[PDB]
């Protein structure tokens, strides 16, 4: 697995590969691995698809229900609560999670959280088996303040180096876009992204 | 070590034409002692027959408890159990014991009183339900037992017929697993009535 | 009236009373006489033992809950036994846990939140006793005041049970003077002993009739009692 | 608080006695009385059914003679819900039994268990007791055919002939009038049904407002059977024993 | 005996003196309040009324956003009011979490009619004295209202008023729609919806309204939303331009 | 807070009454008349939905419960006891039944898990009764079609016809005029109607009208085919067209 | 085990083989891996049998009653959710994998469930041995816009390379089909390619072949 | 009948909750306090009355801070306060530990909302002798509440309760109508000071001590603190020089 999230000027983009495996077998080639946990808060997941998966419904229901009393919840808050589950029951979870979040007062944001259960805000964020790989490109290409298109082809290019080595990483990369404008949705095909 | 293998014994079932045959081995051991030639592993509640093999606490213990719960059953449906109905009071007793199962394997044989028809079944140690047109095996000696019925078996046999059928696939069956034999008995089912014979087989 | 609303605590007359709280703090003026005031070193605590016969003991007013802490009571013994064991604990859990003396102010809040559990459910009754509550902090000499109905206020002096606005209405006026008895106990016992004799009025305070004591700067919270008080009659 | 509203079901009157238990009694007064005569060769359970109707299906009734085990039974005055609970958790302790020592439950010892639960609805709970009595007619190869009686308390006798319900001094006196040790099941049962027949609060005595019960070791087999009689087998007895 | 009237228990004449008298409860307020269904849209209008001059009037509310579809308006006593909103909000994010998919509107209304239902029959519970107006446009049987009261009682209506003056905007919108022949307000913006639902609110009322004496709440396809003083100003002008 | 009722609310008067049962049934008699007849060939229960408004849409309330594909219910009293009585009654055909023996139970062992849910609020401590008498009706393999009642006491009975609630004594009457063992499913229909007529004030049509029957298997009613054994519920409720289009015939 | 689905034009399709075994003995020869949670609902199952039918029927049962007290048809994404959150309670100890299909409200679904818990999204599935012998044909004549009959077709298909090429599966295919505006068909043994061989002999005993040592006649009424 | 005012739970026929309405009563019957909500946060002011010389001055506090932002005054039976702020401490605490961010004043409120309501449901309790002042600085704002026994709470520009309720509610009521612009923190600490003084003549006969707290954006940076010493001082004079 390989994802990452990113903030650039306008807010924050997300991207995954789409590879889930039993292992040497691809048991999902189409997986989609960025979660909504709220309009304008999503994750990335990685580790046990069973472990992300309950984790984030729980999350999702805790922000509803946060909403429903208090109104939007700050992606902070939502890190927060990624946190509480992963920590209090890091002894029977494998989780590895980044949230990225679009708020209009704080622009985009990015909270990793490892295995342990820690928490980690940064300007961008890499997790997976496959993200190893490109430590060094990521380090090397990454600037602040990039322009959506900047930021697209950051993410594209690193996760196709990180898809290229990780055999549990591959199919297709899709990114997610969180801006004041909305949500926006991106895929890219193996013919394009293998080749660049 | 294996539950299922410390007692030893077999189970074998058939239908035929109007008619329905279930037998078992008398053998109740302990590892490579023969202890008892009288434990019989067929019981029946009602018209209902049901034969248990596997570990025999638990054979008894099973048997004990559809008793008491075809018992109630009598009580408040006003009616005997028939054999689809306790083939599920079985799977879901079983069931109810997924993590700490009863080592056993059951088998049901009877003709349903309303219909006429013929059922036989049999399940794995946590409820599983097969239900088959001609022959159920279960036991220590279920290898030998398919092999003897895969070949010896053919469809509407009558009573008679039937009888030798199982018995000789029984018979053989047991005659290659050390722990089984030590006598057996076999039933003939009908509508109307049932008969009960004990064969005559090795004693070693 | 009163009679409808006094079944219970959980009960509030039409008037906003809480008539069994009302009904406990009864029992404490039906309590002995106590005294306790400070000055700025010290703080003392005066109780007068009631004897049931001549051939009874005049059972003890005076608890310690810590080196630095202990308090006087008026009313009903065992529930006293009750709030000072609980005190014990909250001073002995500040230590073991924070290696920290509790603050006598910080005490008085945690008596008056367990008391005031006791005036809000059903099947329970409040308290029957008041206390006086004296320590040494890191802020000083305290002096603490506790009411059933949970309240419990800091003076510079005060008294409970019967007949105890004598000694009040003494120390009220005594302010001025005893709050400056600063390095000298023995003068703040003394005027604490002046103090409450202003509630006697049956007998005279006697060797065996009275109690006292004492704690402050250098001075861990220690009662006297008998021969010990005889040089203060 | 609640205190305020709690009926203290389970305290003692100034004379010693037990209010809801004697009130429960008045209640089973009024329900359709109910007769058990025990002979040498079987045993009779015989009950008036209260308020019936035109359209009543009395094919599929029942709501006085249960079978409690294959050679226990009980007759029912009172509460019938109240009833069902209890015969259910008769029929589990008798179960229980069985599977125990695997040998049919002894009459007495289920009937004390019974009793025992009901006793407890006396002392502890703060519950209303049930409102039931019970006849209970059965057999077991210790003391043959047995006959007890267990009501809202928690006691509980034997019997060679007695009622519950509605009437009973009055179809007691009539029992200890006609009731001879020597009878038989054929004698037991005519007896049975001219007690009811004259302690009717109704008109006639008609087979609908019947059910009818009996407990025989029928001799051309050797094993106990219990036999439910049908509306139509009461309408024969009944006009053999001349009530027409 | 009197006790009869304390708990809920059974009077000698088969009532519930305890359910009947929540049921004054929800009038203490002394507001009325209606919902009428658009084409694909619900509405609810209700009085605002801040007798204090201290008070802070964006704080005074009885109108609640359940989820992101349903809607609740709540006729009795805001701490009761509170008490169920703040349930009802739990109930319908949970069953979001279990069944995958936003609790119906209908649904949630059962649900709280059965939570009523048992203050009725346990007596350690007392009911609440409110009557909740649940509204939105679900996604199955389009726009809808469900109100629910002390009784555990609920029941659905093509339109429905609640409060004081209850009966005299029933008949008024009975009347409309015994005319019209049909069971909505035939628009396609719900803003005339809204308009139609003040109107009547007037006539039956025989008051005027300013932008600070309503209250409005509005259910669309996956969303409900309150409306704003200046939103309702709008509201308030339009209709004077045709009387 | 804690339920601290854990005393019964319905005790023995000194006559021998229990109080809250008796105040129970008279709700009951409050309510809207339902009745139920059974014929050789099928069940039929009824009742009228009185609307307690126009504005209200009377077929979001149903008084009419399927409880499994052969079993219903119809009631007088009270309406919200009846619900959660119907929604547990669901319930426990499942987690006492279905799910042990893999088929649903019999009528009158339905019937009899209702009867004990309302027996216990007439003991349990902090309760009052249920304020509600149930007509149910269904076929099983083994016992045919049945008609049974259930009081607040958690008492029941079987019925060959009967009714309940405000003219439960002038139905009743009517009915053992005309019920005989020979009716067949439509002509207990009609007689049905014929007695609801008698009970209903105002509007009487397939619109304030709810009937339902207990009948043949509706294959067409059941959502699949390929299983044999499986040939529908035989729980239908009437559309109110089904209704006028027999009240024509009245 | 091979069980598959797939998606249609117009609704959605399941298959499965009908063989169980028990290390190298075939226990059932046709058993039925496809059961019913709702009448448009149906789950294909794959691990331990006892597994797959006991928590079909739980998600089932509460769909019902489910459906009873809203009023209305069961919705696939419920049983999933259920169905997932049942599996991940138990951390894998029930050793049921699913591919749960069906159309309601809001259209045709295909999914698939794994004994841990986790849920997948497609519009062609298969679990199970044979799993990856129908996974093969599945993404080699898998297309957008397929035809009920197409679909059939192809997951019919699929089973087979099960059947043929995985030893855990065998004997018939069975399929379900689940179309947006009609009631679900199934088809119990859509397909019996694996009849057996008309034996060489007969071994009808001539009576009395068997020693026997006693007799009698047993008693069942009571 | 009559009765209804005995039981917390009951509905008395006109609907109300009279034991709710006696808790009332000793709010009254307490001391009074106020709430001033200003443009940029809000100050908190009560009257301490000094029973004796004995009472050592400035100790006693009553003002109360919950989390780090919140300021909480109340009248009434003051241990009910004091166990409405534990609870509304652990209810803070329970936010910021999921949440992260310090608890929202409107979300807070609901809090002490829903708990004090929930004393109106049961008749094992008793509704809270107290009504609450209390409000901070958030995300969005300043916000003032006034809770109720009844578990009523709304947002205020001024609150007040207590014996001189009325005084201050009037001298409130000016304030508003005399600065549509929104009062200032150091102006709302005097103009506190003044209302305090002025409701303390419905109690003129014991003397008292002043105590005043504020959560300003710019004075305290949001964080909720006590006046003391010189800015203290300055009040008291801008109030014991107005009262003249
Ligand atoms: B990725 O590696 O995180 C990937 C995707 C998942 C987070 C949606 N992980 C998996 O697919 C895991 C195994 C794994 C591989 C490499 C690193 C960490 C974890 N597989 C599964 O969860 C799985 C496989 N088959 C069925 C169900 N779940
Ligand atoms: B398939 O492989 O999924 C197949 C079909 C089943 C899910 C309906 N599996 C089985 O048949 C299992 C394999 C198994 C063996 C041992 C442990 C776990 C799984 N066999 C059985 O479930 C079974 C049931 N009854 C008797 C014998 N075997």
């Amino acid at each position: 697995t390989s994802i990452m999230a990113v903030t650039f000027k306008d807010g924050v983009i997300l991207g995954a590969d789409s590879r889930t495996t039993t292992g040497a077998y691809i048991a999902n080639r189409v997986t989609d691995k960025l979660t909504r946990v709220h309009d304008k808060i999503w994750c990335c997941r990685s580790g046990s698809a069973a472990d992300t998966q309950a984790i984030a419904d729980i999350v999702q229901y805790h922000l509803e229900l946060y909403t429903s009393q208090y109104g939007t919840p700050s992606t902070e808050t939502a890190a927060s609560v990624f946190k509480e589950l992963c920590y209090e029951n890091k002894d029977n979870l494998t989780a590895g999670i980044i949230v990225a979040g679009y708020d209009d007062k704080n622009k985009g944001e990015v909270y990793t959280i490892p295995l342990g259960g820690s928490v980690h805000k940064l300007p961008y964020a890499i997790a997976g088996s496959g993200s190893t790989f490109i430590y060094g490109y990521c380090d090397k290409n990454f600037r602040e303040n990039m322009s959506k298109e900047e930021t697209v082809d950051f993410i594209k290019h690193s996760l196709s180096q990180a898809i290229k080595w990780d055999g549990s990483s591959g199919g297709v990369i899709r990114m997610v876009v969180l801006t004041a404008a909305g949500v926006e949705r991106l895929i890219f095909y193996p013919d394009e992204y293998e080749q660049l | 070590s294996d539950p299922s293998s410390i007692n030893g014994g077999i189970v074998v079932a058939m239908t035929g034409k109007d008619c329905v045959a279930i037998a078992c081995d008398l053998r109740l051991g302990s590892q490579s002692l023969g202890v008892s030639n009288k434990f019989e592993k067929i019981f029946h509640y009602g018209h209902v027959f049901l034969g248990i093999t596997g570990l025999a606490t638990d054979v008894t213990t099973l048997n004990e408890m559809f008793r008491y719960k075809t018992n109630l059953y009598k009580l408040k449906e006003e009616r005997a159990i028939e054999p689809e109905t306790f083939t599920q009071l079985v799977s879901s007793s079983l069931y109810e014991r997924r993590f700490g199962p009863y080592f056993v394997g059951p088998v049901v044989a009877g003709i349903n009183s309303k219909s006429g028809k013929p059922f036989i079944a049999g399940f794995d140690l946590i409820g599983c339900i097969d239900e088959a047109k001609d022959f159920i095996v279960s036991g220590t000696a279920s290898d030998q037992l398919f092999g003897m019925c895969e070949s010896l078996y053919e469809p509407n046999l009558e009573p008679e017929d039937l009888f030798e059928t199982i018995s000789q696939a029984l018979l053989n069956a047991a005659d290659r697993d050390a722990l089984s034999g030590w006598g057996a008995v076999v039933y003939i089912i009908k509508k109307d009535e049932v008969v009960k014979r004990y064969l005559k087989m090795r004693q070693d | 009236f009163r009679n409808n609303y006094d079944g219970d605590t959980v009960t509030f007359s039409p008037t906003g009373r809480l008539f069994q709280v009302e009904y406990a703090l009864e029992a404490i003026k039906q309590g002995s006489v106590t005294v306790g005031l400070r000055s700025n070193t010290h703080a003392v605590l005066v109780a007068l033992k009631r004897n049931a016969d001549e051939l009874s003991s005049y059972q003890k007013k005076i608890i310690k809950c810590d080196e630095h802490m202990g308090l006087s009571l008026a009313g009903l013994a065992p529930d006293a036994r009750v709030l000072s064991n609980y005190l014990r604990q909250q001073c002995n859990y500040s230590s073991l846990v924070f290696n920290r003396k509790l603050a006598v102010e910080r005490a008085g809040h945690l008596l008056c939140d367990k008391a005031q559990k006791n005036t809000q459910s059903y099947g329970g009754r409040p308290y029957g006793v008041g206390l006086l509550i004296i320590g040494y902090d890191k802020s000083g000499a305290h002096l603490l005041e506790f009411q059933p109905s949970g309240n419990v206020t800091e003076l510079y002096g005060t008294a409970i049970g019967a007949r105890s606005q004598g000694a009040k209405t003494y120390l009220e006026r005594t302010l001025d003077t005893f709050i400056k008895i600063d390095g000298n106990p023995d003068e703040l016992i003394k005027a604490g002993v002046e103090a409450i004799s202003q509630s006697l009025r049956d007998e005279s305070l006697t060797v065996d009739n009275l109690s006292i004591a004492i704690v402050g700067k250098d001075t861990p919270f220690t009662i006297y009692d008998g021969e010990a008080v005889a040089k203060y009659i | 608080g609640s205190r305020r509203y709690d009926s203290r079901t389970t305290i003692f009157s100034p004379e010693g006695r037990l209010y809801q238990v004697e009130y429960a009694l008045e209640s089973i007064s009024h329900a359709g009385t109910a007769i058990g005569i025990m002979a040498s060769d079987g045993i009779v359970l015989a009950a008036e059914r209260k308020v019936t109707s035109t359209l009543l299906e009395q094919d599929t009734s029942t709501e006085k003679l249960y079978k409690l085990n294959d050679k226990i039974a009980v007759a029912v005055a009172g509460l019938t819900a109240d009833a069902e609970i209890l015969i259910n958790t008769a029929r589990i302790h008798a179960q229980n039994y069985l599977k125990t020592y695997n040998e049919d439950i002894p009459v007495e010892i289920l009937v004390r268990r019974l009793s025992d639960i009901k006793q407890g609805y006396t002392q502890h709970g703060g519950l209303r007791p049930f409102g039931v009595s019970f006849i209970y007619a059965g057999y077991d190869d210790r003391y043959g055919y047995q006959l007890y009686t267990s009501n809202p308390s928690g006691n509980y006798t034997g019997w060679k002939a007695i009622s519950v319900g509605a009437n009973t001094s009055a179809a007691q006196t009539l029992l200890q009038m006609d009731y001879k040790d020597d009878m038989k099941v054929d004698d037991a049962i005519e007896l049975a049904l001219k007690t009811l027949s004259k302690t009717t609060d109704s008109s006639a005595l008609t087979y609908d407002r019947l059910e009818f019960a009996t407990i025989r070791k029928g001799a051309n087999d050797g094993e106990v059977y219990q036999k439910i009689f049908k509306p139509q087998e009461i309408k024969d007895i009944l006009v053999k024993t001349g009530i027409t | 005996a009197g006790y009869d009237r304390h708990i809920t228990i059974f009077s000698p004449e088969g009532r519930l003196y305890q359910v009947e008298y929540a049921f004054k409860a929800t009038n203490q307020t002394n507001i009325n309040s209606l919902a009428v269904r658009g084409k694909d849209c619900t509405v609810v209008i209700s009085q605002k009324k801040v007798p204090d001059k201290l008070l802070d009037p964006t704080t005074v509310s009885y109108i609640f956003c359940i989820s992101r579809t349903i809607g609740m308006v709540v006729n009795g006593p805001i701490p009761d009011a509170r008490n169920a909103a703040l349930r009802a909000k739990a109930e319908a994010a949970e069953f979001r979490y279990k069944y995958g998919y936003d609790m119906p509107c209908d649904v949630l209304a059962k649900r709280m009619a059965n939570l009523s239902q048992i203050y009725t029959q346990r007596a350690y519970m007392r009911p609440l004295g409110v009557i909740l107006t649940f509204v939105s446009v679900d996604e199955e049987l389009g726009p809808s209202i469900y109100k629910t009261d002390p009784a555990g009682y609920y029941v659905g209506y093509k339109a429905t008023a609640t409060g004081p003056k209850q009966q005299e905007i029933t008949t008024n919108l009975e009347n409309h729609f015994k005319k019209s022949k049909i069971d909505h307000i035939n628009e396609e913006s719900w803003e005339k919806v809204v308009e139609f639902a003040i109107t009547h609110m007037i006539d039956a009322l025989g008051t005027e309204f300013s932008k600070n004496d309503l209250e409005v709440g509005v259910a669309t396809k996956d969303k409900f939303f309150t409306l704003s003083a200046e939103n309702i100003e709008e509201r308030l002008v339009a209709i004077a331009e045709q009387d | 807070m804690t339920d601290r009722y854990s005393f019964s609310l319905t005790t023995f008067s000194p006559s021998g009454k229990l109080g809250q049962i008796d105040y129970a049934l008279t709700a009951v008699k409050q309510g809207v008349t339902s009745l139920g007849i059974k014929a050789t060939n099928g069940v039929v229960i009824a009742t009228e939905k009185k609307s307690s408004s126009p504005l209200a849409m009377s077929e979001t309330l149903s008084k009419v419960s399927l409880l499994t594909p052969d079993i219903g219910a119809v009631y007088s009293g009270m309406g919200p006891d009846y619900r959660v009585l119907v929604d547990k009654s669901r319930k426990v055909a499942h987690t006492s039944y279905k799910r042990i023996y893999g088929e649903y139970p019999p009528t009158k062992l339905l019937v009899s898990e209702v009867a004990k849910i309302m027996q216990e609020a007439t003991q349990s401590g902090g309760v009052r009764p249920f304020g509600v008498s149930l007509l149910i009706a269904g076929h099983d393999e083994f016992n045919g079609f049945s008609l049974y009642q259930v009081d607040p006491s958690g008492s029941y009975f079987p019925w060959k016809a009967t009714a309940i609630g405000k003219g439960s004594v002038a139905a009743k009457t009517f009915l053992e005029k005309r019920w005989n063992d020979e009716l067949e499913l439509e002509d207990a229909i009609h007689i049905a109607l014929l007695t609801l007529k008698e009970s209903v004030e105002g509007e009487f049509n397939g619109d304030t009208i709810e009937l339902a029957i207990i009948g043949d298997e509706n294959p067409d009613l059941l959502g699949y085919t390929g299983i044999p054994t499986d040939k529908g519920p035989r729980f239908r409720k009437l559309t109110s067209q089904e209704i006028n289009d027999r009240l024509e015939a009245l | 085990t091979t069980i598959v689905g797939v998606k249609f034009n117009n609704g959605v399709v399941i298959a499965a083989d009908t063989r169980s075994t028990q290390g190298p003995i075939v226990a059932d020869k046709n058993c039925a891996k496809l059961h019913r949670i709702s009448p448009k609902i149906w789950c294909a199952g794959a691990g331990t049998a006892a597994d797959t039918e006991a928590v079909t029927q739980l998600i089932g049962s509460n769909i019902e009653l489910h459906s009873l007290y809203t009023s209305r048809e069961p919705r696939v994404v419920s049983a999933l959710q259920m169905l997932k959150q049942h599996l991940f309670k138990y951390q894998g100890h029930i050793g049921a994998y699913l591919i749960v299909a069906g159309v309601d409200p809001t259209g045709s679904h295909l999914f698939s469930i794994h004994a841990h818990g986790s849920t997948d999204v497609g519009y062609y599935l298969s679990l199970g041995s044979g799993s990856l012998a129908a996974m093969a044909v599945l993404e080699s004549h898998w297309k957008q816009d397929l035809t009920k009959e197409e679909a059939i077709k192809l997951a019919s298909d699929a089973i087979q390379a099960g059947i043929w090429n995985d030893l855990g599966s065998g004997s018939n295919v069975d399929v379900c089909v689940m179309e947006i505006g009609k009631d679900a068909e199934y088809l119990r043994n859509y397909l019996t390619p694996n009849v057996r061989e008309e034996k060489q002999k007969s071994y009808k005993f001539p009576r009395g072949t068997t020693a026997v040592l006693k007799e009698s006649i047993v008693n069942i009424c009571d | 009948g009559t009765g209804y005012d005995l039981s917390n739970s009951v509905f008395s026929p006109d609907g109300r909750n009279f034991q709710v309405e006696y808790a009332v009563k000793a709010v009254e019957n307490g001391t009074t306090s106020i709430g001033i909500k200003c443009n940029d946060g809000v100050v908190f002011a009560v009257e301490k009355l000094i029973t004796s010389k004995l009472l050592v001055p400035q100790k006693n506090v009553k003002i109360q801070v919950v989390d780090r932002h919140i300021g909480c005054v109340y009248s009434g039976l003051i241990p009910d306060g004091r166990h409405l702020v534990n609870r509304g401490r652990e209810e803070a605490a329970s936010f910021k530990k999921l949440y992260k961010t310090p608890i929202p004043i409107p979300a807070f409120a609901d809090r002490l909302g829903q708990y004090v309501q929930a004393h109106t449901l049961y008749n094992s309790v008793r509704p809270f002798g107290v009504s609450t002042i209390f409000g901070g600085v958030d995300k969005n704002g300043a916000h003032l509440y006034m809770l109720e026994p009844s578990g009523s709470y709304w947002g205020y520009k001024g609150a007040a309760t207590g014996k001189g309720r009325q005084s201050a509610k009037a001298e409130l009521e000016k304030l508003v109508d005399h600065h549509p612009e929104g009062l200032s923190a150091r102006e709302a600490v005097k103009q506190a000071a003044k209302i305090i003084y002025l409701a303390h003549e419905d109690n003129k006969e014991k003397d008292f001590e002043l105590e005043i707290s504020w959560c300003s954006l710019s004075e305290t940076n949001g964080l909720h603190k006590f006046v003391k010493g010189d800015l203290l001082q300055e009040a008291i004079d801008f109030a014991q020089k107005e009262i003249n």
